[PDB]
C-alpha cells in the first residue's frame, strides 16, 4: 500500500551504449482529508 | 332508523379507533399491511356481531 496503482503496460526501457533510459507512470498514495456527503430526501408510497 | 343507526355507529367507531390507533404512529414499511390487518379484524368483528 505504498502506492495506489501503476499502468504496467506503460513501463518503457531503452538502452544505448551505457545510457539506462527509463520512463514510467505511478498513481501516488494519498490519505483522505475531506468528505462530501450529498444526502437527498425523497417520499415513498406503499400499496397495502 | 335502523340502517341510519348502523351507519352512524359504524362510522363513529371506525373514526375513533383509526384516530386513536394510527395517528402519531411511525410510517414504517409495514404500515399499510398493519392498517389492512386492523381493518379486516375490525370488519370481521362487526360481521361476527
Amino acid at each position: 500500500n505504498e502506492i495506489q496503482d501503476f499502468p504496467a503496460e506503460d513501463v518503457q526501457v531503452i538502452v544505448e551504449g551505457n545510457e539506462a533510459r527509463i520512463s514510467m507512470t505511478v498513481y501516488p498514495i494519498r490519505s483522505f482529508k475531506k468528505i462530501s456527503v450529498s444526502l437527498v430526501y425523497k417520499q415513498q408510497t406503499l400499496q397495502a | 332508523m335502523a340502517v341510519g343507526e348502523a351507519n352512524d355507529f359504524l362510522v363513529s367507531e371506525l373514526k375513533v379507533q383509526l384516530e386513536d390507533q394510527f395517528i402519531g404512529t411511525r410510517t414504517i414499511n409495514t404500515s399499510a399491511s398493519i392498517i389492512k390487518d386492523f381493518i379486516q379484524s375490525y370488519l370481521g368483528r362487526k360481521k361476527r356481531d
